[PDB]
């Protein structure tokens, strides 16, 4: 087909440009709120309130 | 034409 | 055929030892959380392998080239997929944990495990055991237990892998030149 | 005319912001550079 | 008789077990699984 | 189209992306998680354009260097204590030289 | 015959495709409303910065509520300028067991 073969590849590039839009912008939340394994750095929500450490 | 990867 | 035979049969032993090893770690202590005993994943690979065993019987009765044969060899496939996944899951989270409990200190209490990791300043995490016989005795073979329960599903999900490989080998690997 | 000696309080210092602009730039020149090669490779083998 | 003392260092190890490990090993699978169709898949000449 | 190894190409690429979204998708909820997430904001800690806001107690570890604190506009401001509730000075070398403290019985 | 994608197999593809697409738009949907409803932008959060060495740094109008001060916690003020508590209409009263200390209007 002449004209299907244009919109799959059309699809394809776009969704790799939105999944790579979605993956920078996680990353820059990651790096900006020094996120690590324990959690939030020092903040960590809690059921009643806030905890700093 | 047998598809896969 | 006779090699998915005996990888079913190796599926079947692993998975018993495996569910025994889980038996075990949850008898030893209510100390430790579900997802700390793997027995669930165990008991998904020894159900994998029961259908495993009355697959390689059916096959070898009758009913042997049809199409619905083919139909849930592809369940059979992916349930092995599946078993893999869950084996390798296992494996992380059993290494995560032993790696946590290796680099730190610990002292026995009247009735528990009471003990802190290395610390900087003087709050860090603590760690409490129910019912410590004797905080050098469960820790000191705890590691050994950990240690053989990774080999057994590092075994398992090896075997796991190419039971899914063998297969898809077999389809997909040869095409016909001479008509 | 001294009471305690208490060699704990230590107010932050003139810490300024740390530099949020090298970081933004490496995490907005990477996926610029790969939308780029993208692009070219599209223009390669669409137009060819 | 009533002692308390709050050196608790509490940390959310939990949720990015459950969470981040099992996508990540299920990534692995799937890029092993790629590759290792991509070098197999007719590298056999049946003959006859 | 797509004949051969224009196949065995789109299908990696696919499955890649795949693999991408899906690692995307649990850092999304792995961030959902550690901020209890709700539309007025992160659990309790409601947030506006003014700023911050929150509903309920706070614990607090190591000192806490704020500028002025305020009290609230329909309540008085109440600091207590068990032992004792002491207010410090400092000359220009940091040390203490005046001092109030309100005690057990004086 | 033909090669390629010919019947029921275009038809999953492309079905895979939109499926994909979607999934894609959701995610990017959410990472967008967690960027307006926090505020995050080029500065930082715009209301906190987690500084490298550990140290939370408030920019806006906080409202802590109560405050439950834990361990080594003792509320002081900034680097060299001086610590001012107000009350906006309302009594400051400290407070330990029965003794007080209220400063209220006149
Ligand atoms: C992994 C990369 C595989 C190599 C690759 O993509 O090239 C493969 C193709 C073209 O090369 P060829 O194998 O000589 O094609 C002969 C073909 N049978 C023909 O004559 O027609 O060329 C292409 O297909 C190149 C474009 C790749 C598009 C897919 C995106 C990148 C995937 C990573
Ligand atoms: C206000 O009340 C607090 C707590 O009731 C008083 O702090 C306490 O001060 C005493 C006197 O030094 C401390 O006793 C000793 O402290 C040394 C410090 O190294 C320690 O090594 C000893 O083992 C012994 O504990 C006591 O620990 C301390 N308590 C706390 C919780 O810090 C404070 O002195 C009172 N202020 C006034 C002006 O009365
Ligand atoms: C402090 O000053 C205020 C303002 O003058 C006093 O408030 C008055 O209280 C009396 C009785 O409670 C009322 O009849 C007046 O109407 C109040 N004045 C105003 C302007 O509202 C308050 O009583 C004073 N505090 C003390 C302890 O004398
Ligand atoms: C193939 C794709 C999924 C790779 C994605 C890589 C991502 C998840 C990794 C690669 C580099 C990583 C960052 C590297 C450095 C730091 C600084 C540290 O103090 C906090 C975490 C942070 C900010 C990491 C967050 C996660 C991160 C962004
Ligand atoms: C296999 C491919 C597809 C994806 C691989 C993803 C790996 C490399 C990424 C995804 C998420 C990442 C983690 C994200 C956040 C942190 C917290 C930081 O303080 C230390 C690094 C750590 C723990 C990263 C380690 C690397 C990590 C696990
Ligand atoms: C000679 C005998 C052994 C041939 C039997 C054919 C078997 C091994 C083949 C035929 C069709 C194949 C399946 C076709 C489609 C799917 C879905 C895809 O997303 C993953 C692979 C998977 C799950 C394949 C697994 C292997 C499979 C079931
Ligand atoms: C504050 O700390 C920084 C550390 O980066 C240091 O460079 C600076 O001199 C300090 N300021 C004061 C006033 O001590």
């Amino acid at each position: 087909y002449g004209w299907r073969k244009r919109c799959l590849y059309f699809f394809v590039l776009l969704l790799m440009i939105l999944i790579l839009v979605n993956l920078a912008m996680t990353i820059w939340i990651l790096k900006v709120m020094n996120f690590t394994i324990d959690g939030m750095g020092n903040l960590r929500i809690t059921e009643k309130g806030l905890k700093l450490e | 034409a047998l598809p896969k990867m | 055929c006779r090699f998915p035979l005996l990888l079913a049969l190796l599926q079947l032993a692993l998975g018993i030892a495996v569910t025994v090893l889980g038996f075990l770690m949850a008898s030893i202590s209510p100390s430790l959380l579900v997802r700390d005993t793997p027995f669930w994943a165990g008991s998904i690979v020894c159900v994998v392998a029961y259908l495993g065993l009355f697959m390689l019987c059916v096959s070898y009765q009758v009913d042997e080239r049809t199409c619905v044969q083919f139909s849930m060899k592809v369940f059979y496939f992916l349930l092995s997929a599946l078993g893999l996944m869950v084996c390798m899951l296992a494996v992380a989270f059993a290494a995560h944990h032993y790696s946590l409990l290796a680099q730190f200190t610990c002292e026995t209490s009247l009735d528990s495990c009471q003990c802190k990791l290395p610390s900087s300043e003087p709050l860090s995490r603590a760690f409490v055991y129910r019912d410590v016989t004797d905080c050098t005795s469960v820790t000191g073979t705890f590691k050994l237990f950990l240690i053989i329960q990774m080999v057994l599903n590092l075994v398992c999900g090896l075997v796991c892998l190419l039971a899914c490989f063998v297969m898809w080998k077999h389809r997909y690997q040869v095409f016909y030149v001479g008509v | 005319g001294i009471l305690e000696h208490d060699p704990f309080f230590c107010p932050p210092t003139e810490a300024t912001d740390r530099d949020f602009l090298t970081d933004a730039l490496v995490t907005l020149l990477v996926p610029l550079l790969v939308a780029l090669l993208l692009t070219l490779l599209l223009a390669y083998i669409m137009c060819f | 008789e009533v002692p308390d003392r709050d050196p608790e260092k509490s940390s959310e190890d939990d949720v990015y077990l459950h969470t981040v490990i099992p996508a990540v090993v299920v990534a692995a699978i799937l890029l092993i699984a790629g590759i290792i169709a991509m070098i197999c898949y007719r590298k056999k000449r049946k003959g006859k | 189209g797509i004949y051969g190894w224009r196949k065995r190409c789109l299908y990696l690429f696919v499955l890649l992306l795949l693999a991408i979204l899906v690692v995307n998708l649990a850092l999304t909820i792995w961030i959902l998680k550690v901020m209890w997430f709700s539309p007025i904001g992160m659990g309790h800690l409601h947030v506006t354009a003014d700023g911050l806001r929150l509903e309920g107690e706070s614990e607090f570890l190591f000192p806490l260097y704020a500028k002025e604190i305020r009290s609230r506009v329909d309540s008085s401001l109440l600091l207590q204590s068990t032992q004792n509730v002491t207010v410090s000075a400092r000359n220009s070398e940091g040390e203490v030289t005046g001092r109030v403290k309100v005690g057990a019985q004086m | 015959h033909k090669t390629g994608l010919r019947g029921r197999k275009g038809n999953l593809a492309i079905c895979v495709i939109v499926l994909l697409f979607i999934l894609a738009v959701i995610n990017l949907l959410i990472t967008l409303v967690i960027w307006a409803v926090i505020r995050i932008g080029p500065n930082g959060c715009d209301s906190m910065e987690f500084h490298e060495s550990g140290l939370l740094r408030f920019k806006q109008v906080s409202d802590m509520g109560v405050i439950h001060p834990l361990y080594k916690s003792t509320v002081g003020g900034r680097r060299n300028e001086n610590l001012v508590i107000t009350g906006n209409n309302q009594p400051i009263v400290f407070q330990q067991g029965t003794t007080k200390l209220s400063v209220e209007k006149n």
